[PDB]
């Protein structure tokens, strides 16, 4: 990701959303969500809270 | 329904016809008649005020 800011910000808002499957009790990848998808800012920012 | 063409899978079952049943509920009340007040009402004796 090490790219310039406005490619960047296009990776974030298309490419870096996770999806995580919604009906199991622990956190199952996702492959392929064509149902919902999780966007991360904390992946764009590189920090947590 | 709306519709994608994504991967996403869509129905086809359009119109569903269901049938339902009606629950009963019935009520009552009694009224009273005493046999002084019909035999006053039927039989006029035309006698007097």
């Amino acid at each position: 990701a090490n790219k310039t800011l406005f490619k960047t910000i296009d990776e974030y808002l298309l490419r870096a959303k996770d999806c995580i499957r919604g009906d199991t009790d622990t956190q199952y990848v996702c492959v392929e969500g064509t149902e919902q998808l999780i966007e991360n800012p904390c992946r764009l920012t590189q920090e947590a809270l | 329904r709306v519709a994608s063409g994504a991967g996403l899978p869509t129905s086809r079952q359009t119109t569903i016809m269901v049938t339902k049943y009606s629950e009963k509920s019935p009520i009552t009340i009694p009224f009273e008649l005493s046999a002084a007040c019909l035999t006053y009402l039927r039989e006029t004796f035309e006698g007097t005020i």
